[PDB]
RNA sequence: UUCAACCAUCAAGCCCUGGGCUUGUGUUGGGGACCCGCGGCUGCUCGCGGGCCCUGAAAAGCAGUGGCGGGCGUGCCAGCCG
């Protein structure tokens, strides 16, 4: 509906003989779409990248933290591709990016970037290099505990 | 300039990668 | 207060400033403010008044073309921006470097570094009286820890539900706005704080000593008449000094008490 | 067993003694707490020290609230070692820091009547103040005839 | 000073039942709840600090 | 568990309310108004809490009639962030008293199902019927205080409770402080 | 399904989409009408206008009862106002056609008997007091009856007004309604003997007298000038009691 | 006890870092047989 | 388990016809030189208030003064005064 209203205003501007840039202002939106966001990261235009934690197939985003580290882009893994879809008016978004905001939100964006850098990236710097999984089931853990206490007693 | 703008625009030293020349 | 002692002080202060700067030379002598210092027996005010009072001078201040003036108005800013761009004289158009309303000010200058950047980008700040009570919270201690660049009150309201800014601006005519802005830019500022001291910028070192004498004398009459409680019975001392010079007394009292009630046996 | 001392900084405005005690009492028992404040104005200096009864509780709370983004502030929460904790760190803790109006005291004391002997002290003092100012104005090249103060 | 008697809403309801457009039923203030078991989420179980 | 942001928000709300009350008390400075208790700040300072106790607005969606004097205007100015008030019209007063009118006799709540209760309890003041009560309330007579203390506070409803997606939503949103004048009647129609 | 879509929109945070979808719900709390349209049901249940007139006893008793009830979730306040509006329109038709025949003040309420097109219509109206809703009745299914009965009464009123050649719905003044006009807020306009018992009199109703039944009965039996106290509402012929033109006064004070 | 104090600290940390909706409602099933639910036709 | 917005986007009062005046109290914390005014301090100095710079809404003991009421003389007040 907002796009229809904007196009109506631009049509009236063309009818009265003005450019559409004279009636419309430069937009600031959250950038989305996986190919678009990857292109923005490669062009180093993205200021912040949020990547969904539940992308299937996982190969669509498995390179993206390393890409952000190579390009020096602040990234964060976030819960909910549906949650990002609520931002971008979709059912699902695999990744979203902020490139630039308005002047009244530049401070908030900088504070969010610093908060991400100090509270997520420095904490996951050492844990991201480890292997996951390897957990045993409940009965297997109990059997192993009984075995090790039996060996310690004997 | 502003420290907020510096924080937003801070990147690494690795040069940008482009698929093609753009208008 | 005899005028000859003050005008003699004018030559003495200007000569001392010039010979101290001699130890660009002209640029060092210039842009050096002259401060008139009020010393009272009591506190001049019971609380910190954050709106400066205006004293009109025969020789106005901020007359240099390099002075940048930021004007803060009520919503909308577009009407006042169009007024500056179209129906203002060219000298005021060159002098006014920024027009911003209170809503955009609260949106884009909430940050302390943003307030400091706005502080450094301009010299004289004028503020509409409809919004000047909200400016201490919007500008913080950046604009109000120092009394130099506090927003000077101007009247832009048309003298007589929620007003819609787009539909109506509720503004006085543009020549009246021009006269008010010129008067407020040229006026000198007095700041009321719970103190025995009050410093007023009356002129610069490159001015002529007679213009200093006239400006100091009219500041004396208007300040003791309007802003000093208990008139001259509160007045203790008047000094003239520069940023780095000593204080030259131009009036020293004979009684150190407000009245006979302070003297008790 | 061993008590724990946590230093917390980047405090947003409003996050003061009672708020800190109520928030970290959820984590564990707080024995002492002090927010560093300016004595001239009573305003907080955005830092505080919290002394928990239990060191492991203090450590858990510090790792929980380290780098916490609160009202535009990224909180700092560190555990100070028992070797580097100061013996007088919590002097004046667990009580209000009053806002004393020194400026209003000054106004009132210049509003007080004084007797004639200490008025003689004051006036005499201010004539040597005038004399020192005059002998400084000798090098100034400026002459001011200061009128004689009449004696009460 | 007239004191009205009866209740006209009750009268209309009784007229509905007596004329037989609906049958007389009683109010059920509490309905039986589904038998469920409370358990902790896996993320909150696997939380470690 | 309570959040640190909730602690900071509560402190800032209390500080702002303290500043507002101090400004009102420093500044200092006969119609009929209808006052409805709405949701505001959870923590109430003792003076607005005492004023709400006097006006019997302890529960949300309670409505009372207030005669505008200097003291009553001062109290309403004190408790604006927790109330919505305006000028009720004749239809609003009549519908409130006839549909949700309850009388306080022996400290208990009994509806006005007859003129007998009004005659037995306000007959010494010349009020012998519900229409006499409405006349006293609407014209603000000499016995308006006795009529208003006889009238129980009105328990208004929440129309949002009739719609399942917005079942938990409060009907009146806080923020529009001040007198609503004749626009309190839309709220009276919706909630009565 | 529409409610599920509204829940999805509110859960995703699309407030404009939620409002736009809620505009398609046709809620009784917003429209004053039943949620579902029963116009096709009315013709099926009443094959003839005579059958409608014969069920008008139950219809009028139910609607005149519910016009004085507080707002509930089952029966919202706007739908109660629509009940009152339909009852006032029916009363205005009875006044202009002089179809009202008998009235009776019992201990339960006021019985009215009218004659519309040869059919005797008898219904009971409560006295204007606070009405008690007890737990021994099924109030929600009573509200369903109310929805059906207002759907019937709208068509009955339309047919009666069109038969006597008047515009339906009548002109209604909201300012007079908020000032309390009640029956006096309606202006009946044309399209495109016991009836004159009170024709020559001027009546004044006092404060303690039942204004709506007295006004209805007097205007149906030929009174053209009824004044009353100012608190009783807008639309009085004369507010001042001391007017010399008034012939009769109704008082009930000791 | 020290274990109780530690458990309180862990619960406070969990509430601060994840929230308070730590539990889920699970159906009680008297039978081991699962039936296809009856849907609208 | 909601980190939103919400002061006066002008009112009231004087002059009595000029568009002017008065009130409506509302400021993050630190650091560095340095010219001062006034109070104490024998004095140094310490306070109160000004002047010139620097800063991500930055931070690592140094806390300092007389009381009314309230709570259990008091390292107690989501209560105030001086």
């Amino acid at each position: 509906q907002e796009k229809k209203e904007r196009l109506l205003r631009e049509a009236t501007a063309i009818k009265e003989g003005k450019k559409k840039e004279d009636v419309s202002k430069k937009p600031y939106t959250v950038k989305y779409g996986l190919n678009h966001v990857v292109g923005l990261i490669e062009n180093k235009k993205a200021s912040l990248v949020l990547i969904a934690n539940d992308v299937d197939p996982i190969e669509l985003v498995v390179f993206l933290p390393a890409l952000c580290r190579k390009m020096g882009i602040p990234y964060a893994i976030i819960k909910g591709k549906a949650r990002l879809g609520t931002l971008v008016h979709k059912k699902t978004a695999a990744v979203v990016a902020i490139t630039e905001v308005r002047s009244e939100d530049k401070n908030e964006l900088a504070k969010l970037i610093s908060a991400v850098k100090e509270g997520y990236l420095e904490k996951v710097e050492d844990t991201r290099k480890r292997w996951g999984g390897g957990i045993m089931g409940f009965k297997a853990q109990k059997r192993e505990e009984k075995r090790k206490k039996s060996l310690e007693t004997a | 300039g502003l420290k907020a703008d510096e924080i937003i625009a801070q990147r690494s030293a690795l040069p940008a990668v482009s698929v093609r020349k753009r208008a | 207060v005899d005028p000859d002692q003050t005008l003699k002080a004018c030559k003495a202060l200007l000569a001392h400033i010039k010979k101290a700067a001699a130890a660009d030379e002209e640029s060092t002598v210039a842009e050096t403010p002259i401060w008139l210092t009020l010393t009272t027996k009591k506190h001049i005010h019971d609380s910190h008044r954050l709106q400066p009072g205006k004293i009109i001078l025969p020789h106005p201040l901020n007359t240099s073309e390099e002075i940048s003036v930021c004007l803060i108005t009520a919503d909308p800013q577009r009407f006042y921006k169009n007024a500056v761009a179209d129906e203002f004289p060219e000298d005021l158009r060159a002098k006014i470097g920024r027009v911003i309303d209170i809503s955009h000010l609260k949106a884009k200058f909430k940050a302390y570094e943003a307030q400091r950047k706005l502080f450094s980008e301009h010299d004289v700040f004028l503020a509409d009286t409809r919004i000047i009570n909200r400016l201490p919270k919007a500008l913080g201690k950046t604009f109000y820890k120092t009394t130099t660049k506090r927003p000077i009150p101007v009247v832009l309201m048309a003298q007589r539900e929620k007003r819609d800014p787009l539909e109506n601006a509720n503004a006085r005519p543009i020549p009246e706005i021009v006269a008010e802005i010129r008067k407020a830019i040229g006026a000198a500022l007095v700041h009321l704080s719970p103190s025995t001291n009050t410093a007023i910028k009356v002129g610069y070192a490159n001015w002529e000593p007679e213009k200093l004498a006239a400006n100091i004398e009219t500041v004396i009459r208007e300040l003791v008449e309007r802003f000093v409680p208990q008139k001259w019975q509160n007045v203790r001392n008047f000094y003239v000094k520069g940023p780095e010079t000593a204080a030259l007394p131009i009036y020293q009292t004979d009684e150190l008490w407000l009245d006979e009630s302070k003297v008790v046996p | 067993s061993q008590p724990g001392v946590m230093y917390i900084a980047r405090l947003p405005h409003g996050f003061y003694e009672h708020e800190l005690r109520g928030y970290f009492s959820q984590f564990g028992e707080i024995t002492r707490l002090r927010v560093v404040r300016n004595k001239k104005t009573g305003a907080s200096r955005h830092r505080a020290f919290i002394e928990f009864a239990d060191a492991e509780v203090a450590d858990i709370a510090a790792r929980t609230m380290d780098k916490y983004l609160l009202f535009g502030h990224i909180l700092t929460c560190k555990i100070v070692p028992p070797a580097q904790v100061h013996p007088d760190l919590f002097k004046g803790a667990n009580r209000r820091f009053k806002v004393v109006p020194w400026n209003k005291m000054a106004g009132r004391q210049l509003e007080r009547p004084l007797s004639e002997s200490q008025w003689q002290v004051k006036v005499a003092k201010e004539e040597q103040r005038r004399a020192a100012r005059a002998e400084k104005l000798k090098e100034m090249g400026y002459e001011f005839e200061a009128p004689a103060l009449k004696v009460p | 000073r007239l004191k009205p008697e009866g209740n006209l809403l009750k009268d209309r309801y009784r007229s509905m039942i007596v004329r037989g457009k609906l049958e007389a039923r009683r109010k059920i203030p509490f309905r039986k709840q589904a038998k469920t078991k409370l358990t902790e989420k896996w993320t909150f179980k696997d939380f470690r600090i | 568990f309570k959040r640190a942001e909730k602690y900071v928000k509560e402190y800032r709300e209390q500080e702002r309310e303290k500043i507002r009350l101090a400004r009102i008390a420093k500044q200092q400075g006969a119609k009929l108004v209808f006052v409805i208790r709405i949701k505001g700040i959870n923590k109430i300072p003792p003076k607005p809490r005492k004023i709400l106790q006097l006006l019997r607005l302890r529960q949300i969606n309670n409505g009372v009639f207030v005669k505008v004097t200097k003291a009553t205007a001062e109290m309403i100015k004190i408790v604006e962030p927790w109330v919505a008030y305006g000028y009720p019209n004749l239809k609003s007063v009549r519908e409130l008293i006839y549909k949700r009118g309850y009388g306080k006799v022996n400290g208990q709540r009994i509806p006005l199902t007859d003129n007998a209760i009004i005659e037995e309890n306000l007959g010494k003041y010349g009020i012998i019927c519900i229409e006499d009560l409405i006349h006293e309330i609407f014209t603000v007579g000499p016995n308006f205080k006795q009529a208003a203390n006889f009238l129980w506070p009105f328990k208004l409803s929440n129309p949002n409770g009739g719609f399942r997606p917005r079942k938990f939503k409060h009907f009146i949103e806080g923020g529009d402080l001040g007198n609503r004048e004749e626009h309190i009647n839309a709220l009276i129609r919706a909630m009565n | 399904a529409l409610e599920k879509k509204i829940s999805r929109a509110l859960g995703r945070g699309d407030v404009s989409n939620a409002a736009r979808l809620e505009r398609n719900a046709n809620l009784p709390e917003k429209t004053g009408k039943p949620r579902y349209t029963l116009n096709h049901i009315i013709r099926e249940r009443y094959p003839t206008f005579q059958d409608a007139l014969r069920d008008l006893d139950d219809c009028l008793s139910m609607l005149f009862l519910f016009a004085n009830l507080p707002s509930t979730t089952a029966v919202p306040a706007k739908m109660i106002a629509r009940c009152e509006r339909l009852c006032h329109e029916f009363q205005h038709y009875l006044i202009v056609t002089h179809s009202l025949r008998k009235s009776f003040l019992s201990i339960k309420g006021i019985y009215y008997q009218a004659n519309i097109q040869g059919e005797d219509i008898l219904w009971l109206v409560p006295y204007k007091f606070n009405q008690r809703i007890v737990g021994d009745v099924d109030f929600r299914i009573m509200g369903t009856f109310v929805e059906f009965y207002m759907t019937l009464l709208g068509f009955v009123n339309y047919r009666l007004y069109t038969s006597i050649g008047l515009k339906y719905p009548p002109k209604f003044d909201q300012v007079k309604d908020d000032q309390g006009a009640e029956l006096a807020a309606f202006s009946l306009e044309g399209l495109n003997d016991p009836s004159q018992l009170f024709a020559n009199f001027t009546f004044f109703l006092s404060r303690e007298t039942p204004r709506q039944p007295l006004e209805f009965i007097l205007r149906a039996f030929g009174c053209k000038r009824i004044g009353w106290d100012a608190v009783l509402g807008e639309g009085a012929f004369t507010t001042d009691e001391s007017d010399p033109r008034i012939t009769h006064q109704i008082i009930d004070r000791p | 006890s020290k274990a109780a104090k530690g458990a309180q600290a862990k619960k406070a940390a969990q509430a601060a870092l994840k929230g308070v909706h730590s539990h889920k409602k699970t159906k009680v099933r008297k039978s081991t047989t699962f039936h296809r639910p009856k849907t609208l036709v």
